[PDB]
């Protein structure tokens, strides 16, 4: 018998129930990573190539190697499991209306190919679905429903122990000479990306240091903008850090500083907060989509795709919202206090976009940008949906001024602003021509010209969505 | 071997493809002044359209926001939107 457990989302060794439930009592595994999209996502394959690296080093030590293989999931299965006599293939269950799909059809294959199919949940806490069938068949419309439903189950099993020298057990793995240059980890320089000009990575991916960023995060819990180094957010998303094993070492962390066994919800906020979206899209096919949603507010955007290009590369003429689009394409992270910024500039507060054009956006950039997450989370900064309650706009100028009044994040990001005083870096326009000069920038040359008046921009879109509230 | 054009290209993004970022738009372009009365009646019309496309809720859906969105209690304007 030969085994076979497909990496996805789950790039990881720690609670791993798919696969450690694969290796049970198969003669042969191998683990294999199907990689079958433009310029400035580099930063979304380098993260991801540095987490095969890692899953193909952590893999060495127990002499297996990782399996990379180009194309599609419904060309290369059906000869892997005539090439390696597969009968047990192992995957992590994914949710997405897309991944579901996908999944159904790939099993389809192999159950009438004479291959068995095991289906583990590992990306999520609960069972989304068990969730859903609590409220009674459709998913909770607000985060308030949502945690009261997350109190009324049972508590969650411990994670899946790691797969370690036992776990294999006499389980070979066939590597054969000649695995590099055919199932190796490829290069960005092979995926056809250019990094001559490419920095250092700020956030290394891999499973290793997921797991020592998650030990120095819950060291220091018992402002700035800038990227913090114990981020989790972009390792819980690519499954290099697992929900559940963050679930249990936040509470076994917070009996021991406390005597209290009953932790409050605010302790799993940045889970709960993510398995909302997985919980709210699962059953929705057009989540990503305003028309055809039934749970997204038909709006007439203003369609100006110059206007979008702008905003997407920086070049808006505002300090605040370009200094947060270069450290996004540069880096791809920006505080979240960051993203509710540029929403609103491009959604209910300036251009009138649609906020689908900023979702694809942050699909390219934003390192933790699930397709769930970064869906739901788009129209609820832009009123279209109502997960959670709304906020007032962010005037671009005004906000950043009273986090740091010299800009620093704005001369950190914007080398070309780096000539003007703490009185006209937020507002460059409002400078006058001699100034300009002695800085080497002048607005128009140097530096792009405020893309759109704030003051009429603003109360033309609050009429706007006044008028479109009034008619719901 | 025999694969014709095999030299592969990485294209723009979407937003670059779709529109054409100027280099004068980089730098001049600003959207242009709108008369609100007239940008307000016109979304009248295609918000008349996008009227049983909009989002129908059930019973428990609605004391489900009720809980959440003080404008669904009263029902007036969002406190965000009320500016």
């Amino acid at each position: 018998v030969n085994a076979v457990h497909w990496f996805r989302k789950g790039l990881r060794l720690h609670d791993n129930p798919a696969l450690k439930e694969c290796i049970q009592g198969a003669d042969t595994i191998r683990c294999v990573y199907i990689l079958d999209s433009s310029n400035v996502g580099i930063n979304r394959w380098r993260f991801l190539l540095q987490c095969l690296e890692d899953l193909d080093a952590n893999l060495r030590k127990l002499n297996s190697r990782l399996f990379v293989i180009r194309g599609q999931p419904a060309d290369v299965f059906p000869r892997l499991f005539k090439e390696w006599n597969i009968t047990k293939l192992s995957i992590e269950y994914d949710s997405e209306p897309f991944g579901k799909e996908r999944d159904a059809a790939i099993k389809k294959l192999a159950t009438e190919a004479g291959v068995e199919v095991i289906v583990r949940i590992s990306h999520t806490l609960y069972d989304l679905d068990k969730i859903i069938e609590l409220n009674g068949g459709q998913p909770p419309l607000t985060y308030k429903r949502f945690q009261t439903l997350v109190s009324k189950m049972e508590p969650l099993e411990m994670p899946a122990d790691t797969i370690t020298s036992d776990v294999i057990g006499k389980c070979m793995t066939p590597l054969s000479d000649d695995h590099d240059e055919k199932y190796g980890v490829p290069s960005l320089e092979e995926l056809g990306f250019d990094t001559d000009g490419l920095s250092s990575a700020v956030w290394p991916g891999g499973e290793t240091e997921a797991l020592t960023r998650l030990e120095r995060h819950l060291e220091r819990k018992a402002n700035s903008l800038l990227a913090s180094p114990t981020g989790l957010s972009p390792y819980l998303r690519f499954g290099c850090l697992s929900c559940r094993l963050f679930y249990f070492k936040l509470t076994d962390l917070y009996k021991k500083v406390k005597k209290n066994s009953s932790p409050p919800l605010s302790l799993y906020g940045q889970l709960l907060w993510r398995e909302f979206f997985y919980t709210a899209a699962t059953n929705n096919p057009r989540f990503d989509k305003m028309e055809g949603n039934p749970i997204c507010v038909q709006i007439p955007w203003d369609k100006n795709p110059e206007a979008l290009a702008k905003w997407a590369e920086g070049r808006t003429g505002f300090p605040w919202i370009d200094a947060i689009m270069t450290q996004l394409r540069q880096e791809g992270w920006i505080h979240h206090l960051a993203r509710h910024a540029v929403a609103c500039f491009l959604t209910r507060g300036d251009l009138w976009i649609s906020w689908e054009e900023g979702m694809k956006v942050f699909e390219e950039l934003l390192l933790d940008a699930d397709w769930s997450i970064n869906a739901g989370s788009w129209m609820w900064l832009s009123c279209s949906s109502f997960f959670q309650q709304f906020f007032h706009c962010y005037c671009p100028v005004g906000f950043g001024r009273r986090t740091d009044p010299n800009g620093d994040y704005i001369r950190r990001y914007l080398p070309v602003l780096r000539g003007f005083p703490a009185k006209y870096i937020y507002d460059p326009w409002n400078a006058p021509e001699g100034i300009q000069k002695v800085a080497k920038c002048l607005i128009g040359v140097n530096y792009p010209k405020p893309m759109v008046n704030h003051a009429e921009a603003s109360r033309l879109n609050i009429e706007r969505m006044k008028q479109i509230y009034q008619q719901l | 071997e025999s694969e014709h054009f095999i030299k592969c290209v990485l294209q723009d993004p979407i937003w670059l493809l779709m529109a054409d970022a100027d280099s004068s738009v980089m730098m001049t372009y600003q959207l242009p002044s709108r008369n609100l009365e007239a940008v307000l009646k016109e979304d009248r019309e295609k918000l008349k359209l996008l009227q049983k496309l909009q989002p129908r809720f059930t019973e428990s859906q609605k004391q489900e926001l009720r809980e959440v969105h003080q404008w669904m209690q009263t029902g007036g304007l969002p406190a965000a939107i009320d500016v």
